[PDB]
């Protein structure tokens, strides 16, 4: 079990970093200076809910 | 504990249906959203009075 | 190697934050998982009552 | 494996006497870790989770 | 720690039966460590720790 989710779930010649290094990529780049106006926005936003 | 099987394939198989090429629907509400927003918000002081 | 790269990786997790997260993350759906998904259904029928 | 005591209370244990069996645990073993990962994995579907992410 | 053997598997536990002499085709061979400890330490080292 541990061979195969290494092998799976690991990198591969299509996607260098594998599906776990690419999510934390996107989502450390596609959220990055968002963190404050997130917030800003669900305290806004349950407030008024 | 919290990595049984079921839950896992349950949450991986309904992400995948959720999001499946919906890119643009996302940034189509985002972006009516923001613009609707920014239009309701000019007018603060309007709402209030 | 092994672990240099786990000692790597675990140098950057920072438990306190991680846990702040977890905890944010939890207590804002901690009993009500199935409301919010009869509520996303329910929405659903608003919209298509409405549009 | 070895047992570990924290003593708590001003009262003092007297000889022969017993804690109470909500004032102790038990370890959580390691071929019970592995097993509880090893039989989780195995149910996974990985190309499912690969996609999703 | 070691101590290998080899064990006959059926599923079915039943039917015809091997004769003296015989020989079985199908086998199978456990993972390396080897090869599982390489592929730990490629699935490691390539997420971005300073993204995390």
């Amino acid at each position: 079990q541990v061979t195969r989710l290494l092998a799976d779930l690991g990198p591969t010649p299509e996607q260098p970093k594998g599906p776990f290094g690419d999510i934390i990529e996107s989502f450390a780049d596609g959220f990055a200076g968002k963190g404050e106006q997130l917030n800003r926005t669900l305290r806004g936003l349950s407030d008024a809910l | 504990r919290s990595l049984e099987p079921e839950k896992v394939n349950t949450i991986a198989t309904s992400l995948i249906t959720i999001f499946q090429g919906q890119g643009g629907t996302i940034n189509d509400i985002l972006d009516q959203t923001a613009q609707l927003t920014a239009s309701l918000a000019d007018r603060d002081q309007a709402i209030g009075e | 190697t092994l672990f240099e790269t786990i000692t790597a990786i675990s140098e950057q997790v920072d438990p306190i934050k991680l846990n702040e997260t977890l905890t944010a993350a939890a207590q804002a759906l901690d009993g009500l998982g199935d409301k919010f998904g009869r509520s996303i259904v329910d929405g659903n029928a608003i919209l298509a009552d409405v549009n | 494996k070895n047992i570990e005591i924290e003593p708590r209370g001003s009262e003092t244990l007297k000889p022969r006497g017993v804690l109470p069996v909500g004032q102790t645990s038990a370890p959580y073993q390691i071929y019970d870790a592995f097993l509880d990962v090893t039989r989780n994995a195995a149910g996974w579907d990985t190309q499912a989770v690969r996609q999703s992410l | 720690v070691g101590e290998q053997f080899i064990d006959l598997t059926s599923d079915s536990g039943g039917g015809a039966y091997f004769q003296p002499g015989d020989t079985i085709t199908k086998a199978t061979v456990p993972a390396e460590v080897g090869p599982a400890l390489d592929a730990a330490e490629k699935g490691l080292a390539v997420l971005p720790k300073e993204k995390i």
